[PDB]
């Protein structure tokens, strides 16, 4: 730590000690259903852009590796979660959407996106989590006469909120004259077909899009991944996994009164304090395992190679990561004597250590403030000196320090 | 706002005002000496037993080494401040078992041996006035393990890598040092600060103190009971003022409040996102792949590093301020308690006589005993007196006239005397002094020669 | 003895050492060497890595300058104290207790040192005390006699007057005593005679 | 002779001048004006700037 081969007399802080967890605890709610992802991805015709369906998925185990075997897609583009680690955590709500769009509006499905589909047909929220399965559909959504089974709307009077629909057809008017249901002057029907043809370019081919949405653990969980549970043990430094959150601490019993809609407990630093078991209705506290600082007390390397170790601020019945308990932790390697000398090496609240002969050893003691004196006071007694001494005393004071200069262009960049 | 009352002192070129009484006043000065020593672990604060976070934290070089070095230097400097203020006496002087110091009652600043911690009454009041924050000078992991009611502020402070180190000198040793200084000051005067302790009765020591400020020593020997009664009344008024108002100790409470508030802000800054998608590190580890979670952890690492650097910088500036205050307190201990000061408005307000230190949480309290003139009177004064073609000037004092007769009296007390060649000296004739008056000067040799 | 000036040297060495050593950190880039980044990449990606390196080195330089400012403030406070001690110990005599040395101050001698000053404080220390019995005043012919400067002491049989800081006993005379009042107001006044020359 | 109080005035003038001048910097963004960032980009890129 000192980057040297000879250390001097003193107390040095070297590192920190942390009690390591032993076991692993995995807790999940008990569900046996499988989420039917196979029945959604294949259909003769999907729903329209303006009439996209919604599937409520809950209370089932979802294995997401089977989605790669159901469609030959290029981009599995996701934002808030990586696609390879959905089997570990758990959620509370899974959505599903289905619509068929053009090939030039595939990138319009994005958080914080504007355009035609993203502004008037299908808008995603800015805080969107979960992602989208999109693949080409030129094989099944193409006809020589053209596909006219899907409709899209050109524009409306304002903007459209995320997760909003528009089914009804009304004749648009851009003037004071009334349309009266007839597409006359400044009156146009806003619905027209895509007209999918194989004679177009590569950017206008039909595409099949399936969108999934997730909801984070702000509630009791329903949907989970395939993961075996583990028996619950307490009063031991373990690695718990309560419904997809990892941590390390000592789980104990609690006296906190929880409301029936409550399952968590947070701290000021947004750290979990208590947790609800998904199996039984019992509240367990979370307290992190014991730690502290390690200070090494030594004389010089020219004197001895012995050391004494101070573990700061611990009751050291739990010390395995001469034992004497101080107020600043406890001291290992030095014995406590019932004497009092000057303070050589300061340890803590009134305790000092040194290197004395009573065979050389490192001892710990309570420091002495000074010699006890009791000057004789009386109301008719005085003491007057009869001689003197002349004393010369040295006092050292710093005055100036080193003057330095810097060049930013040669320090940061170097020509 | 009003600056004060309007006063118009009656200045004249032959008018003087001389006090005829006095009063003894005991004031109170409170000075901070030391503050809270703290040590912060970087890897537990920024990362918190995450190995990937530690691996990306190692790429920032040696920031945490110099933050640890700066906090260690501050923690050493605090103990140096307390040592250089309080540990100034060489022996632990003990007060005698008798309780007669010339009528002065010191029973409320001397320690009480009945209680375990040998602290005085005023020291107990000063310790009860400042509400302690229950810092890390007592270990609390056994209390933090047993969850009672809700999460404490101190437990949540310590769980994120923040540790408070206890001071080297306990309050018993500070109180023992203060008792040694009080016993030495009461018994031996200022002689214990310049060598061995030479005993002296307290009335004669107080007469030396009066002779220091320019008042002759017979004033104390004539007014000893009055001065003792005034000192006892002033001590009782100090007790009543400390028991009634708790706002006099605002500096030590300000030190405690700032030391708690900085750690509270440091704990609160862990819950911020700093542009990441989440503030909890384990959720980022358990939700995303390697590269994108490395980006999020990089954002969190930069934010927490900036917050820790800001905390260390304000701790350094506050430590410099506390060190300046501790240097002032050490100077006041060396110059007021261990001697008598001629510096104006140092060591209290008035003419300084004594001082008595008292220990306080994170500081020291001085009881400055001073001398204040009380009841003045108008007199007609002259610079010199012409007699037999010679100008007589006073040796020590001032010429005054009550209307018919001329006297000589001292400066700070009205004790008139007959103008005599013993208390006057002759310099020149009467044609050079402006304002010289005519009076006779008594000669002690003339009636003794004629008898 | 000279640990303060040695610490002044060591801090300014250590700050420059860590400021040089901070150039080896990558700060999130692919390398700490600027030429390797400039040769190994195109314009935009190298601009990203150089932005990371610039941010890290600017932060390290700002930390160095702030620490130097705080150390300069402490050094200026110590220099102000040393200038006050040069003005008050060497150039005069100090009545301030525990200023200009422990004892009763007599002289001082400056001595030059690297990055500082050394004062040699000559002081007076009393050595050999001796018990005496004392009184606040002397009652003689119904009058209270107080010393002009000094203290009444007795060896057991005779009363003398002597100065406070040395034992130079002298016979009690009207030249070294003054009278104010009578023997009915002072507590502890004793009976003796006063020599009239 | 009165250079110390003038230095006290000049330091506090110069620090506020530097704090005003620091608004013109880009700090690695594409523009020093916040409104042009908000109007010339989408949500994500302008959020980065
Ligand atoms: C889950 O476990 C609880 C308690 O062990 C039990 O009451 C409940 O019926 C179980 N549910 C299922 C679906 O297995
Ligand atoms: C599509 O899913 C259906 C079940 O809904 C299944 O019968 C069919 O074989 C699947 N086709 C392909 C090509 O995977
Ligand atoms: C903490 O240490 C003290 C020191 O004596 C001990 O008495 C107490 O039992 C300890 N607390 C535990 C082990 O919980
Ligand atoms: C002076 O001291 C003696 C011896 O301790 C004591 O008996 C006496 O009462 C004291 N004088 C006064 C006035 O208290
Ligand atoms: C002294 O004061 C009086 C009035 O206070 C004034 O008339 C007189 O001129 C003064 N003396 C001198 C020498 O100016
Ligand atoms: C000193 O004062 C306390 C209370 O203020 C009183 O109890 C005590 O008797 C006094 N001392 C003497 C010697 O009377
Ligand atoms: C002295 O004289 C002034 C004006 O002549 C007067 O105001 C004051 O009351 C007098 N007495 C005292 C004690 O100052
Ligand atoms: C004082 O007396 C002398 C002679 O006795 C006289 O010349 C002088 O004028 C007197 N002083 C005053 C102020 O009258
Ligand atoms: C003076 O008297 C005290 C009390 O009897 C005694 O302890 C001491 O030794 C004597 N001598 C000196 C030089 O103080
Ligand atoms: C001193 O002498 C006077 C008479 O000269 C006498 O009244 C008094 O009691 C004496 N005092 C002592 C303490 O002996």
């Amino acid at each position: 730590t000192l980057k040297s081969f000879t250390v001097e007399k003193g107390i040095y802080q070297t590192s920190n000690f942390r009690v390591q967890p032993t076991e692993s605890i995995v807790r999940f709610p008990n569900i046996t259903n499988l989420c039917p992802f196979h029945e959604v991805f294949n259909a003769t015709t999907f729903a329209s852009v303006y009439a996209w369906n919604r599937k409520r998925i809950s209370n089932c185990v979802a294995d997401y590796s089977v989605i790669y075997n159901f469609a030959p897609f290029f981009a599995f583009k996701c934002y808030g979660v990586s696609p390879t680690k959905l089997n570990d955590l758990c959620f509370t709500n899974v959505y599903a959407d289905s619509f068929v769009i053009r090939g030039n509006e595939v990138s319009q499905i994005a958080p914080g996106q504007t355009g035609n589909i993203a502004d008037y047909n299908y808008k995603l929220p800015d805080d969107f989590t979960g992602c989208v399965i999109a693949w080409n559909s030129n094989k099944l959504d193409s006809k020589p006469s053209g596909n006219y089974n899907y409709l899209y709307r050109l524009l409306r009077k304002s903007k459209l909120k995320p997760f909003e629909r528009d089914i009804s057809t009304e004749i648009y008017q851009a003037g004071n004259k009334p349309c009266n249901g007839v597409a006359g002057p400044n009156c146009y029907s806003p619905l027209q077909s895509y007209g999918f043809r194989p004679t177009y370019g590569v950017g206008h081919q039909p595409y099949r899009v399936v969108v999934l949405s997730f909801e984070l653990l702000h509630a009791p969980a329903t949907v989970c991944g395939p993961k075996k549970s583990t028996n619950l043990v307490k009063n031991k430094c373990v690695n718990f996994n309560f419904n997809g959150l990892t941590g390390t601490g000592v789980l104990t019993e609690s006296n906190k009164k929880f409301l029936p809609f409550q399952q968590f407990g947070r701290d000021i630093a947004d750290t979990t304090d208590a947790v609800r078991d998904p199996q039984t209705l019992e509240i367990l506290d979370i307290t992190p395992c014991s730690f502290g600082g390690v200070s090494v007390i030594t004389p010089g390397t020219n004197t001895s190679n012995q050391v004494a170790v101070l573990y700061q601020g611990v009751n050291c019945t739990e010390v395995p990561v001469n034992v004497f308990q101080t107020r600043a932790g406890c001291l290992i390697g030095a014995e406590y004597v019932n004497n009092s000398y000057e303070c050589d090496i300061p340890i803590g609240a009134g305790i000092c250590a040194s290197y004395q002969t009573q065979s050389q050893s490192i001892i710990a003691y309570t420091m002495s403030l000074g010699a006890e004196n009791s000057v004789a006071y009386s109301n008719n007694s005085i003491a007057i000196p009869t001689n003197f001494t002349i004393s010369v005393t040295t006092e050292i004071l710093p005055v100036s320090m080193t003057k330095t200069s810097v060049d930013c262009t040669m320090y940061i960049c170097g020509d | 706002m009003s600056l004060g009352a309007e006063n118009s002192v009656a200045y004249s070129n032959n008018s003087i005002a001389i006090p005829t009484n006095f009063t003894i006043s005991v004031t109170t000065e409170i000075l901070p000496v030391s503050m809270t020593k703290t040590s912060v672990d970087c890897t537990m604060y920024i990362c918190g037993d995450s190995t990937e976070c530690s691996n990306l934290l190692l790429q920032y070089g040696s920031f945490c080494t110099q933050l640890k070095r700066a906090l260690t230097g501050i923690a050493v400097e605090q103990d140096k401040n307390t040592q250089e203020v309080f540990a100034q006496v060489k022996q632990i002087y003990k007060t005698p078992p008798i309780k007669y110091f010339g009528g002065f009652n010191f029973s409320q600043i001397l320690p009480d041996p009945s209680k375990p911690s040998k602290r005085s009454f005023i020291e107990d009041l000063l310790f009860n006035k400042v509400t302690l924050a229950d810092a890390g000078f007592i270990k609390q992991y056994g209390d933090c393990l047993g969850d009672i009611a809700a999460r404490d502020l101190i437990c949540a402070q310590k769980f994120n890598g923040l540790t408070v180190l206890p001071p080297l000198l306990t309050d018993e040793m500070i109180a023992q040092y203060t008792s040694a200084l009080l016993a030495g000051t009461i018994t031996s005067g200022w002689t214990f600060g310049a060598g061995a302790a030479l005993q002296i009765p307290f009335a004669m020591q107080m007469a030396y103190r009066f002779n220091g400020i320019g008042v002759t020593q017979n004033v104390l020997y004539e007014n000893q009971k009055l001065i003792a009664n005034q000192f006892n009344s002033a001590i009782g008024k100090i007790q009543d003022s400390l028991s009634s108002t708790a706002s006099a100790l605002g500096k030590l409470q300000d030190v405690v409040n700032h030391n708690a508030q900085a750690l509270n802000t440091l704990v609160k800054q862990l819950s911020s996102k700093f542009g990441a998608i989440s503030s909890v590190l384990n959720d980022i580890l358990s939700r995303l792949d390697k590269v994108e979670a490395e980006v999020q952890i990089d954002r969190l690492i930069t934010g927490r590093l900036q917050s820790l650097q800001t905390y260390v910088t304000q701790q350094l500036i506050r430590a410099a301020e506390i060190r300046a205050s501790a240097n002032l307190a050490a100077t006041k201990m060396s110059e007021c308690v261990l001697g008598q000061s001629k510096r104006v408005d140092f060591c209290g307000k008035g003419y300084h006589l004594m001082s008595f230190p008292q220990s306080a949480p994170h500081g020291v309290v001085f009881l400055h005993v001073t001398y204040v003139p009380a009841q003045e009177k108008n007199f007609t004064t002259a610079p010199a007196i012409c007699h037999d073609g010679k100008a007589h000037f006073p040796r020590e004092g001032v010429f005054v006239s009550n209307g018919t007769h001329w006297f000589v009296t001292q400066r700070n007390f009205y004790e008139p005397q007959i103008i005599t060649t013993d208390n006057t000296f002759v310099s020149g004739n009467c044609d050079v002094v402006i304002g010289i008056v005519n009076n006779t000067v008594y000669d002690p040799l003339q009636p003794e020669l004629d008898s």
